[PDB]
């Protein structure tokens, strides 16, 4: 019955103090995986599981391109830790907080949204925006403590996200990323090399490294594009912030 | 028929530095939207910030 869940948002979003009312007595830290910054779990109980919290450092995406954070959790996201997460999402700059959303759902692993601060808020639209996502909604007005036993119920049912087309790319771009995909080892499961394909043409890093042996392939991709896309890397951003437009109006 | 990244880096290729404010108004485009476009871009290495009021330009 224990349970793991990655507590992941934006900066600036009252994930600090989102992760406090869930555990709020239980709270011990620890140097993160062999660097200086701060690594702090939390426990805390459902009606169901012990829950091992896990926050992670604030992002606003994980294109690791050194500003760690990012690759801090692109790490804890597919080191299969997290049994699921929680994605804290801030309601004013939906369309800044966004771009993590669409990578964290992209990557397939379950995760529940935690829309905040909702008294910083005019109201919105949300069972619509949750079937855009195909993960389930939270929203929150924390200074009640109101809200969070729904999300403290949510971590208990959920199973698996919705499978849906979140963000529509070119082809072009897809048929080189899914060839990327093929040279990686199966031991990644289908779904992530897919994504892995992407990041690695965006500018990622760690999914560079990740990859592995399938990354000296990269360049000689990104060369069979620089003919038809003027600069692939964009391309990726921007068909992510269309459809993150997309939603935005759909829910305003 | 409504703002994409390219569209803003095209749109700085040609006028250099220039307000988001400008930029949300001149592209048709809400100025929220335009605000976090650039912020990614700017990461990303493709824009850049300037100050004394904000203003946005290309490059590294």
């Amino acid at each position: 019955q224990k349970l793991t869940v990655g507590l992941i948002g934006n900066p600036n979003s009252g994930k600090t103090t989102l992760f406090n009312q869930l555990t709020g007595a239980r709270q011990r830290v620890g140097n993160w995986a062999g660097v200086t910054v701060e690594r702090k779990e939390g426990i805390f109980a459902t009606t169901d599981h012990q829950v091992t919290l896990v926050d992670l450092p604030g992002t606003y995406s994980l294109t690791t391109i050194t500003s760690l954070d990012e690759q801090i959790a692109c790490h804890y996201i597919l080191s299969g830790d997290a049994d699921m997460l929680i994605n804290v999402v801030d309601a004013s700059n939906l369309e800044r907080n966004l771009y993590l959303t669409l990578q964290l759902l992209e990557l397939g692993i379950p995760c529940v949204v935690a829309l905040n601060m909702l008294d910083i808020a005019v109201r919105i639209d949300i069972d619509a925006l949750a079937a855009r996502l195909g993960c389930p909604v939270i929203p929150l007005v924390s200074t009640r403590g109101r809200g969070i036993e729904a999300l403290k119920i949510a971590l208990d049912r959920h199973q698996a996200n919705s499978d849906l087309e979140l963000v529509h790319y070119p082809q072009p771009l897809l048929r080189e990323a899914d060839l990327l995909a093929q040279q990686m080892s199966a031991q990644i499961p289908p779904r992530q090399r897919r994504w892995l394909g992407l990041q690695m043409l965006e500018g990622d890093i760690y999914s560079r490294a990740y990859a592995g042996d399938a990354a000296d392939k990269l360049d000689i991709a990104l060369a069979n594009l620089s003919d038809e896309i003027d600069d692939p890397a964009l391309h990726i951003a921007d068909a992510r912030y269309q459809t993150i437009a997309a939603i935005c109006d759909a829910v305003s | 028929s409504m703002a994409s990244l390219m569209e803003v880096r095209d749109m700085l290729a040609l006028q250099g530095r220039m307000e988001a404010k400008q930029l949300s108004a001149r592209l048709q485009t809400p100025q929220p939207l335009i605000d976090a476009m650039l912020e990614r871009m700017e990461a990303m290495g493709k824009v850049v910030r300037i100050s004394e009021q904000e203003w946005w330009a290309l490059r590294l």
